[PDB]
């Protein structure tokens, strides 16, 4: 994702602006984030509670 | 490999975000952001290599 969206906007002018694609890559890259977040939170929980 | 892979990228990014500027030979602001990060990430790694 980050490679992704690095490259994307290398192609177009220096504007300060948050477009319309870099709305969409953030919110893909939250995800990502969100679902590795979400992973250590049962790697963390796991040897405490088995079942959450 | 979340050591690994964040000094890898701290490396790719410290690249890429000194391309933009011209060559001077002096560290802007955005520079010493960089290397604060830097160091925060391989600090990390090495508090796991210590643990
Ligand atoms: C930026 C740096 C800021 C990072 C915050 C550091 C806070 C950590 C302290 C909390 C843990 C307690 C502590 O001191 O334990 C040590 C943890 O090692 C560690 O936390 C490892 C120290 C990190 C090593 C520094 C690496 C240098 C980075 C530069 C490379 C890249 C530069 C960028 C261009 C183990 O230590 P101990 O053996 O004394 O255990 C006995 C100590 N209670």
């Amino acid at each position: 994702m980050t490679t992704i969206n690095t490259h994307l906007r290398e192609t177009l002018p220096k504007i300060p602006y948050v477009k319309a694609i870099d709305m969409y890559l953030m919110g893909c890259f939250v995800f990502v984030f969100m679902a590795l977040l979400e992973y250590a939170l049962v790697n963390y929980i796991f040897f405490s509670q088995p079942a959450r | 490999v979340f050591g690994v892979t964040t000094v890898l990228t701290m490396t790719t990014l410290s690249i890429s975000a000194r391309n933009s500027l011209p060559k001077v030979a002096y560290a802007t602001a955005m520079d010493w952001f960089i290397a604060v990060c830097y160091a925060f990430v391989f600090s990390a790694l090495i508090e796991f290599a210590t643990v």
